[PDB]
């Protein structure tokens, strides 16, 4: 049962942590999302 | 004439940091994703490694 509880909680862990991985992702994708959104007012701004 | 002067050269001044701390901190993001990258292949790997113990 010690096995069982750990495995059980190692599994646990291991989805809490995905999740905070997906979380993380998304936040990487928003993020070159305002780099592009940067990018193109900055070159915007540059032109004018 | 003074005052412009000066005003035009604290401008430029500003610019070129902007520029510069604007190229770091996309250098920055690019070093934190490329860790960001190896810790998931790991976990992966750690991942596949646990679905194999659960046959343990």
């Amino acid at each position: 049962k010690d096995l069982n509880e750990l495995q059980a909680l190692i599994e646990a862990h291991f989805e809490n942590r995905k999740k905070e991985e997906e979380e993380l992702v998304s936040l990487k994708d928003r993020i070159e999302r305002r780099r592009a959104e940067r990018a193109e007012q900055q070159r915007i701004r540059n032109e004018r | 004439s003074d005052k412009l002067k000066e005003a035009e050269t604290r401008a430029e001044f500003a610019e070129r940091s902007v520029t510069k701390l604007e190229k770091s901190i996309d250098d920055l993001e690019d070093e934190l994703y490329a860790q960001k990258l190896k810790y998931k292949a790991i976990s992966e790997e750690l991942d596949h490694a646990l679905n194999d113990m659960t046959s343990i």
